[PDB]
């Protein structure tokens, strides 16, 4: 039977300082015991000073990042180029994720 | 006369009066000018207020990083049509990783407006649009009319008294077409063009709207104190 | 007849122009924006003395930071208010923030031209939408059934509007206090109203950043009416 | 007078839109004729190519509906082709559903039913065409069945349609009064075609070259149309007589 | 849920329904009232699947109340029980069936008679002198078969019910936390507060 | 009367006046033509230069369908685009099911039925274009012209728009003088000449010429635009002939 | 595209008439005379086969139609409308009855279904009424023989005998003088032929007259044997020859 | 589906189909509501060209929406049944979700919403009905009286009348109703209600209906005799 | 589009009347009169057929009086085909109720639903209304014997005695004169026939131009019987009251 999920490995890490924040991740992409790529970035600048990583099943990760980036674009269009605050981004991502509650994105998301 | 009750009816001489009346709404609209060189494309718009207590109606709308437009006529129809363009540009990026060619944008608007001219119940769009953009074949200016006719030009103008700006741009063609790698000079030529359509009113700071897109310039809009440089 | 979405030979939509005539028959509503807040006032205009005037609801809350006044076929406004309230609350759910006043007004105005042969006719009511947000501060908007909305420093709508607007053109300046705005709404309402303005046939409200949107009691407004009469007798 | 614009009854119980669709039938100014042999069914129609720029091979009002059924139309070509495409689709569907070839008369009834619907339903206009269906049916033999904008249809011994239809009809009537039989008593379809052309000439009082006519022939298991040369061959035999 | 019983006597119907609400290894509530008044002289008790029970009971209640207002009239206990049966009969072939068993105790004012209907989740209706749902019947039916008489007073009915609860409290494995008892007669519906 | 106020209504003489009114819009449009040749077809159209501000070469009117069919039309331009968009859908579904690219007669009827369908109801307007189209298939070259009524035929040459009479007269001379056939390269030249000759009937505004062709030998049976040296050569031949 | 005619085309006028129904009845009036006569042991329905051209084969155009083995129909008015009503009537006899009860509908109920179809063309959106009046003759076990008239409005009436169309007024008067409750089937056929001759202009024979009967079961028309309870259709169309036989003893 | 915009604006800014629906209300029998200190009374005219009426079964002019709220109307009777049914359904739905019966204001707002919706939906005409909605909010003793009309506007009234000759009885109520002192008893409130109908009705025989609503779901209709007692008493004090 | 041909069947006149309802009522005023009279021990339905021909089969005929269930019947005035559409709907509705509650449908509930269907055609859909007025005669254990009427507007009312169709003005005046409350069924029968006899547009009232029915408790103890009169029975009762 077709299994629509996979595991692309990798690990990510976010730490917040007083006036800064880092979001790190390795660049190795795998399936089973093979390496797909030694350099495939999974941490992205999404605009408005927000960095994002959705780690786990890469196809779902890319889809979510793509959808969120698009959400930032439309937020500008719909609210007079207003900057999307990090707390507002977080709530927006909740709805992106929960919208597929019964067929989830297989990712640990950090922004 | 008897043939203007709806868009689906031809007159005996082959005219579509509802489309022509839609065209009339554009003529009552405030003047807006478009022009381009080989490196940049510029929109200039005269904004209109309701009275001295009101804001000035926005005329220019951004569609993508590399494309945008100005409007004359029914503003809500421009909102509908610009939104469609935003989606089409967006689809092109997400699915093909490709910026939408200004020419295709023109074809898409033409076909969308056309459908409203051949079926019962609808109405034609009541707005004219000037689309500028910079894509893989350089700078572009398009003129959209709600009849569905889209036309690629070096420069043009639509709205009330637009004839003056259009004549001026026709005269100045050989000069402004070669204002390459100089944004401020292309805008100044556009500001001079729109001035040929003024009457008992002059360009002020909350009156004038300018947009520019080009080789190394994303579509950006200039308003308020940021256009004082050009008055 | 002839299509509901038809253009006139002058390039205007018949039905939108006709709905504008119905708004002219509506009771007067006035809004004044200041740097201390926005004041919204209305003429209640009860059709009979037996009608209990406190049940006339022409000033309405959309969210804590946005209020609304209406003029024309006021029953048409209910679904517009319902959309506005849902738009405002929905935005907060999706974004954990307050929704901008302009975005609210644009959302309400998106309903306007959704008629034809979608609803069967345009709305027969104009709205004054007043609110505050952190980006653009205190704002007043005039939402029409054409789908157009203008931002205003001050605006009057309804039967007494063109006389009231000329009055607002002279009186409005960028340094008005909230108290000055309250008195000014009362003053211009008494001018254009048919009957004698009192605390029962006219209503006041405001929106401030601190306390949000508030409708005034009849006691509170009554004192401002007395205060206005005293200032005008005093020269 | 909106009773004249759509298919509702007038005060005297008429359908003017149906009547006006009949007048559209003659708009091409073409006359057609159909007769039956012992073995075959022949249909001939006038071919007028007025413009010198036309490709004359594409000017046709005869259609091969199925392998066994042919159809000639009297009326404007857009409506004619509308009816032709539908008849083809119907004939093909019938064969798939029921396992045998659609009979000429059954297709005629089906198209007549569709036409009837346009006379009762307001949103569909009648087609401005008269459709003459021909075949050599495996049960009924040589067959002519004709359909009109009223949704009427009937079988014929022979028939004619067009502006000068009455002249041709009485011509054919008089021949069968003489002959005493239901058909052209001839073995070869070639001679039945010759009869058809001869009686069209007499009735219309005009001579034909090979490009002034168009001929369709139905035999057992196939309907086919003739080329200009097959028709020329036929005109020659008529002259040498 | 679990224990719901019913006894029709001479002039009344008596419903006894357990008070416990248990989820997992915890008794979450010991005063739950597993009943809804459908009309002034009609009472319905219920047991079954969590959520389903109350949702169904209230849906029936709303419908009977709507009917009463529309017609300014009280539907007979027979008529109400037929409506309820049909709703359950519809439900058993839907995408997700209501897993609810009910007892309907009513006093027919036109006939001057108490009436007890037992309806299971499949829509199996039966009029009885006494009824039960689930495992309750396995203990009470034989006891009722022995001691029940059709001319019993309300008092005698309650004593007979006491005997049933005592037997259940002795032999049933689970602690159902006693019962709430309600009487349906010509004067309406009242609750016995000491059982 | 009032028979002309609603599409699909028969007048007492059996006419659909709304289609006839659509024809008037076509007669008002610019001149377009088609010439059928030895092994292909050639299309050309008059593009009125309304102003100096129009970018030359950049408001392309001739349209390709699939890879082997060219389409040009006169009248309401957006209506023509709508028709081609449909034609492209029709060609795609034909190739999808049957593999082979749609033959020209088959494609001709796809447009025909669609245009005819817009004469059947009062809720749609007829097409305000006459469309000249064609190409090369497995049976050689075909040229077609389609009117607002849905009527179409095969043609040796075709013309529509304001200069249709002038163009038709010129087309007839070529047909008379070349019974054996015109070559693809000669047809391009003649198309240029005819558009120039047809421009007399529209002589206020000056114009821009546009030409395309499908030829089995010259374009390998694919639709291509005539540009550069071959186009200038054709423009020169045309200038040489009006003088 | 698609039907924008979702509104009625038949409406009440100020005087209370339903115009389109009246006008449909006028079309029926122009129609060729057809009639029905009920005997004690059968029913006869008859009409003139008004031929359009002598080149037409009038046998291919059948005005008298079998609906069920025991029910037949004839009409006056618009032929194409009748033809599709027969198609629908035949089908509804199956879908709304035979596929449910395993037997054919009784005459009154099939008539009721046709009447319903015709009524809906009087009220539904974007249609005109049917321009026909029907005469339906049938037999069923529990009602015996019956004859019904169905008009454009959808109204239907049971008759002993009646006529519709062109010369219906004269024909009804002729039938009033001749009808009694003792008529045997052969007597009714004779009266039907007499009545029709008054309204027929040209030739009067078995090729210009169409006539069918509802009478005894015809086992020779069943097509099979072996089931005693299946005895054959009660509907029979008289042949051209059988009509001419009765026209010599006229 | 049928689609026509039947309710549209005319050049002067009127919606004629809404305004013509008001004419239908003007033709309907008179209805009046008067609220006292502790009750609301609804009085209704019944036209007297109808003898041989069976009053046991003939639809009453006052309808219970719930056990605590009532609705009367003027205009098309058939139209009112649709509004009454929808109101009754919503009343039960409110009890089901909120676990509290509707307030009188809420129920009125719902009915008014239905009416308004029928003035800007395609393929429908407006309700030819105006309503008087009266009762007491749950656990509240302040009387409530509201009016709705075909446009969808609604408001609260101390006393109000609708239907034919309502301008005459509004006249009466305006000069006979003291806002400062509402009818302090049921007795007084029924009397003022009957007086106002006697300005317009005729002989108050089988012509007048009265329904009295008190707090906590206490609704009752008066019989002819009880009403006739008021009629008799009113006419005796009249001779002056 | 098709707007041109739309009558707008569901609009108000400037006077606030529904055109089509008024015109449907005008249509019904030309239909054969039908009378219903309610007595203490039953109900009478009597109706005049539309100008009958001598060749019409009277015994297998139904035009005016129809059975909805065993306890309820209707008399029809208007287009018969329109009435049959509504009658079949009413019959189904009665069975739905019986299936749901295991009790026969109360008369008013059936009447309200039919009347609501009529109302719908006057407010939405753009279709012509049903050109029918009904007289409902029925019995249930709540109100006993009941008479109702409904018309194309979907308005319905209860009656002691009522007429629909032609000459209702004259017919109602006569019923108002001679009707009294204590009246028995056999008196009501006589009143019904004598009223039609005086208001009819025919020269003389005969058995072949009448349909007749009674609903009595005339079977066996607390059970109700519907009697749709046969032609011979109508002929007898016509003689028994001295009209023939």
């Amino acid at each position: 039977q077709f299994n629509p999920y996979g595991d692309n490995g990798g690990t990510i890490l976010g730490i917040a300082g007083e006036d800064f924040a880092v979001l790190a991740g390795d660049t190795r992409n795998i399936t089973d015991y093979s390496i797909n790529s030694r350099y495939e970035p999974k941490v992205f600048d999404c605009g408005d000073n927000i960095v994002m990583s959705a780690n786990g099943f890469a196809a779902d990760g890319d889809a979510l990042v793509k959808r969120f980036k698009n959400s930032v674009k439309w937020y500008h269009f719909d609210h007079n180029d207003k900057k999307l605050s990090i707390n507002s981004a977080a709530r927006n991502i909740q709805h992106l994720l929960y919208g597929k509650r019964f067929f989830p994105y297989y990712v640990h998301t950090i922004i | 006369n008897n043939y203007d009750g709806d868009t689906v009816t031809f007159s005996p001489t082959g005219r579509l009066f509802q489309v022509e009346y839609a065209l009339e709404a554009i003529k009552q609209g405030s003047v807006t000018v478009g022009l381009r060189s080989n490196t940049h494309a510029v929109l200039v718009a005269l904004k209109r207020n309701a009275d001295e207590l009101s804001s000035y109606q926005k005329k220019i709308i951004k569609c993508d990083e590399h494309m945008g437009l100005s409007l004359a006529g029914l503003a809500p129809d421009a909102r509908v049509l610009s939104n469609y363009l935003r989606q089409q540009c967006n689809y092109s990026s997400l699915v093909f990783n490709r910026k939408l060619a200004v020419e295709r944008a023109g074809h898409l608007l033409c076909d969308k407006a056309q459908k409203n001219t051949q079926s019962y119940g609808g109405r034609p769009y009541g707005v004219g649009l000037l689309i500028i953009g910079y894509d893989k074949s350089g700078a572009h200016l398009l003129e959209f009319q709600p009849s569905g006719n889209v036309t690629e030009l070096y420069g043009t103008a639509i709205g009330a008294r637009s004839q003056g700006a259009k004549t001026y741009l026709e005269r100045t063609l050989d000069t402004f077409i070669k204002i390459d790698g100089n944004p401020d000079e292309l805008i100044k030529a556009g500001v001079e063009a729109i001035s040929q359509s003024l009457r008992d009113e002059s360009l002020t700071v909350d009156n004038l709207s300018i947009a520019i897109v080009g080789k190394d310039t994303p579509f950006t809009i200039y308003d308020g104190e940021a256009v004082a440089k050009y008055i | 007849d002839r299509g509901v979405s038809t253009f006139s030979p002058e390039g205007r939509l018949f039905q939108v122009e006709y709905s504008l005539e119905a708004i002219k028959l509506g009771s007067t509503a006035i809004g004044i924006a200041t740097k201390e807040g926005v004041v919204l006032g209305v003429e209640k205009r009860a059709t009979s003395p037996l009608l209990e005037s406190d049940s006339i609801e022409k000033i309405v809350e959309i969210d804590r930071h946005i209020g609304c006044a209406m003029s024309g076929l006021t029953a048409d406004a209910r679904s517009m208010i319902e959309h506005a309230r849902t738009a405002a609350v929905t935005h907060n759910l999706y974004y954990d923030e307050d929704i901008n006043v302009e975005s609210l007004t644009q959302s309400v105005c998106d309903l306007a031209l959704r008629f034809g042969e979608l609803m069967s006719r345009p709305f027969g009511v104009a709205l004054l939408i007043a609110g505050h947000d952190a980006d653009d501060g205190y704002q007043l908007f005039h939402a029409e059934p054409s789908g157009t909305f203008y931002r205003y420093n001050a605006k009057a709508i309804g039967s007494g509007s063109e006389g009231a607007q000329a009055e607002l053109l002279n009186e409005w300046h960028s340094s008005l206090t909230l108290k000055e705005a309250e008195l000014l709404v009362l003053k211009i309402l008494k001018q254009v109203m048919e009957e004698k303005l009192d605390e029962n046939n006219a209503q006041l409200s405001c929106i401030t950043k601190q306390d949000g949107f508030k409708i005034y009691d009849n006691e509170k407004t009554a004192e401002l009416i007395k205060e206005l009469k005293e200032k005008e007798a005093a020269e | 007078g909106y009773d004249r614009h759509i298919t509702i009854f007038s005060p005297e119980g008429r359908l003017y839109q149906v009547e006006y669709a009949f007048k559209a039938t003659n708009q091409t100014n073409i006359n057609s004729l159909a007769v039956r042999g012992k073995d075959c069914t022949v249909v001939i129609s006038q071919k007028k190519v007025p413009d010198k720029l036309l490709d004359p091979t594409t000017v046709s009002y005869i259609f091969c509906i199925s392998r066994t059924i042919g159809m000639v139309v009297n009326g404007p070509i857009p409506d004619a082709r509308n009816a032709a495409l539908r008849a083809k689709a119907e004939a093909a569907e019938f064969r798939y559903k029921y396992g045998y070839d659609m009979p000429c008369d059954v297709l005629a009834k089906r198209m007549a039913n569709l036409s009837q619907i346009y006379t009762q339903r307001a949103y569909m206009r009648p087609l401005g065409v008269i459709l003459t269906f021909v075949s050599v049916d495996e049960e009924l033999g040589p067959s002519i069945y004709k359909t009109d904008p009223a949704g009427y249809y009937v079988g014929y011994k022979a028939t004619a349609t067009g502006p000068k239809q009455q002249e041709i009809t009485t011509n054919l009537e008089n021949h069968f009064k003489k002959s005493k039989i239901d058909h052209i008593n001839e073995e070869s379809w070639e001679k039945v075609v010759e009869f058809a052309i001869t009686h069209m000439i007499d009735a219309l009082g005009t001579e034909f070259s090979k490009n002034d006519l168009e001929v369709g022939v139905a035999t057992k298991d196939k309907f086919f149309t003739l080329s200009a040369e097959n028709i020329e061959e036929r005109l020659v035999a008529i002259a040498e007589q | 849920m679990d224990i719901i019983l019913g006894i029709r006597v001479q002039d009344s119907v008596i419903l006894a329904s357990s008070k416990a609400v248990t989820r997992g290894i915890s008794v979450l509530k010991d005063s739950d009232d597993k009943t809804r008044q459908l009309s002034p002289h009609t009472l319905m008790s219920f047991a079954g699947e969590a959520g389903d029970t109350v949702q169904f009971a209230e849906y029936i209640q709303a419908n009977i109340q709507l009917y009463s207002i529309r017609e300014d009239y009280e539907l007979s206990p027979q008529a109400v029980s037929s409506f309820v049966r049909q709703e359950l009969a519809k439900s058993i072939r839907s995408r997700r069936p209501y897993q609810v068993n009910v007892l309907i105790g009513g006093y027919d004012k036109k006939k001057n008679k108490p009436e007890l209907y037992q309806i299971d989740y499949l829509g199996t209706k039966v009029e009885l002198p006494y009824g039960a749902h689930g495992y309750s019947g396995f203990y009470t039916f034989s006891l009722l078969d022995h001691h029940y008489r059709p001319d019993m007073t309300t008092e005698e009915g309650l004593d007979l019910l006491k005997l049933c609860v005592q037997e259940l409290e002795k032999r049933m494995p689970m602690d159902f936390k006693g019962v709430i008892v309600k009487i349906v007669d010509k004067d309406g519906i009242r609750q016995v507060d000491d059982f | 009367t009032g028979y002309d106020l609603s599409n699909s209504v028969f007048s007492p003489d059996g006419r659909n006046f709304q289609v006839e009114y659509a024809v008037k819009a076509v007669e008002n449009g610019t001149t377009s033509i088609g010439i059928k040749c030895n092994d292909g077809v050639v299309f050309a159209v008059e593009k009125l230069i309304t102003s100096k501000l129009l970018v030359p070469q950049k408001n392309v009117k001739i349209q390709v369908v699939d890879r082997h069919i060219g389409c040009v039309y006169s009248g309401l331009i957006p209506d023509g685009r709508h028709l081609v968009n449909r034609g492209r859908e029709e060609a795609a579904s034909f190739k999808k099911l049957y593999k082979t690219p749609i033959p020209i007669p088959a494609f001709a009827d796809r447009l025909g039925q669609y245009v005819q369908a817009h004469t059947l109801y009062n809720s749609v307007r007829p097409f305000g274009v006459s469309t000249i189209f064609g190409g090369v298939d497995k049976n050689g070259a075909h040229l077609y012209m389609l009117e607002p009524s849905g009527s179409y035929w095969g043609y040796k040459g075709a013309a529509t728009g304001k200069g249709r009479q002038s163009a038709k007269a010129e087309l007839e001379k070529l047909v008379d003088h070349h019974p054996e056939g015109l070559s693809a390269r000669e047809a391009v030249k003649q198309a240029a000449k005819i558009i120039y000759l047809a421009h007399e009937d529209n002589k206020e505004k000056d114009f821009e010429l546009e030409i395309s062709w499908c030829s089995l030998s010259e374009t390998n049976g694919l639709h291509k635009f005539v540009k550069g040296d071959l186009l200038q050569e054709a423009i020169d031949f045309a200038q040489k002939e009006i003088n | 595209m698609t039907d924008r005619y979702s509104f009625s085309l038949t409406t009440f006028s100020p005087s209370g008439k339903l115009g389109q129904i009246d006008y449909a009845l006028t079309a029926v009036k122009q129609g060729v005379t057809s009639l029905g006569i009920k005997a004690t042991n059968g029913v006869v329905i008859a009409t003139e086969k008004k031929s359009s051209s002598p080149l037409a084969m009038s046998e291919t155009l059948s005005k008298v139609s079998l609906l069920t083995p025991d029910i037949g129909a004839v009409y006056s008015g618009m032929g194409p409308d009748y033809r599709v009503l027969v198609d629908k009537s035949r089908k509804v006899a199956h879908t709304s009855y035979k596929r449910i009860y395993g037997e054919y509908p009784p005459t009154k109920l099939l008539v009721s279904e046709v009447a319903k179809i015709m009524q809906e063309a009087t009220q539904s959106g974007g249609v005109r009424p049917f321009g026909v009046s029907l005469l339906i003759a049938g037999h069923d076990e529990f009602n015996g023989f019956s004859l019904y008239q169905v008009d454009p409005s959808g109204s239907y009436f049971p008759w002993k005998a009646t006529a519709i169309g062109k010369g219906s007024v004269a024909a009804k008067t002729f039938l009033e003088k001749r009808w009694n409750d003792e008529l045997e089937l052969e007597d009714a056929i004779h009266i039907a032929l007499l009545t029709l001759k008054e309204s027929v202009e040209g030739e009067f024979n078995g090729d210009t007259i169409e006539l069918a009967i509802i009478g005894d079961e015809n086992p020779d028309l069943l097509g099979y044997t072996g089931i005693p309870t299946d005895k054959g259709p009660r509907f029979r169309k008289l042949t051209s020859q059988e009509i001419n036989d009765r026209l010599e003893a006229l | 589906g049928y689609d026509r915009a039947l309710s549209i604006f005319s050049p002067d800014g009127h919606i004629f189909q809404v305004e013509y629906a008001l004419e239908a209300v003007k033709r309907g029998t008179c209805a009046v509501g008067v609220k006292g200190k502790n009750c609301v009374v609804l009085g209704c005219e019944r036209r007297s060209t109808l003898k041989l009426q069976d009053t046991r079964i003939t639809p009453s002019k006052v309808s219970k929406i719930d056990s605590h709220v009532v609705l009367s109307f003027s205009g098309l009777n058939a139209d009112s049944r649709i509004l009454i049914e929808k109101a009754r359904v919503e009343a039960q739905s409110h009890r089901l979700t909120l676990e509290d019966p509707v307030t009188v204001e809420y129920l009125t707002r719902y009915v008014a919403g239905v009416q308004q919706r029928y003035t800007q939906s395609g393929g429908v005409r407006p309700f030819g009905v105006s309503t008087l909605i009266a009762g007491f909010d749950p656990r509240d003793d302040e009387p409530k009286l509201y009016q709705t009309e075909p446009s969808g506007i609604y408001s609260s009234w101390s006393a109000q009348t609708i239907g034919r000759n309502s301008k005459t009885v509004r006249e009466f109520l305006e000069k006979n109703y003291d806002r400062k002192e509402p009818p302090a008893t049921v007795e007084e409130c029924v009397k003022l209600t009957v007086r106002s109908l006697l300005e317009v009705v005729q002989t108050g025989a089988k012509n007048i209906e009265i329904t009295v609503v008190k707090p906590d779901s206490d609704i009752v209709a008066l019989s002819s005799e009880e009403i006739n007692q008021y009629v008799t008493q009113i006419e005796q004090e009249k001779q002056e | 589009g098709s707007r041109r041909y739309d009558s707008r069947t569901t609009i108000f006149s400037p006077e606030g009347r529904l055109y089509q309802v008024e015109y449907a009522l005008e249509s019904i005023s030309h239909a054969g009169t039908a009378i219903g009279i309610m007595a203490s021990d039953g109900i009478v339905l009597a109706a005049e057929r539309k100008v009958t021909s001598t060749l019409l089969e009277q015994d297998t005929s139904t035009e005016k009086l129809y059975k909805l269930n065993d306890k309820i019947a209707v008399a029809v005035a208007g287009l018969t085909a329109d009435a049959e559409i509504l009658i079949n709907t009413a019959r189904i509705h009665a069975q739905n109720y019986l299936k749901t509650y295991n009790e026969d449908i109360p008369v008013e509930i059936l009447v309200r639903r039919l009347s609501d269907i009529k109302q719908g055609y006057t407010q939405h859909g753009g279709l012509r209304p049903f050109g029918v007025s009904f007289i409902y005669a029925g019995y249930d254990d709540r109100y006993g014997y009941q008479l109702y009427t409904s018309n194309p507007s979907g308005n319905y009312t209860g009656w002691k005695a009522i007429s629909v169709g032609a000459n209702t003005s004259a017919a109602q005046t006569l019923l108002q004169m001679d009707y009294k409350d204590d009246m028995k069924v056999d008196d009501a029968i006589e009143l019904a026939l004598k009223t039609l006899s005086k208001t009819t547009d025919s020269s003389a009232l005969t058995y072949d131009r009448l349909e007749f029915a009674t609903i009595r408790k005339g079977a066996n103890d607390g059970e109700v019987y519907q009697k749709i009169f046969k032609p011979q029975e109508i002929k007898d009762i016509l003689v028994k009251t001295g009209i023939t």
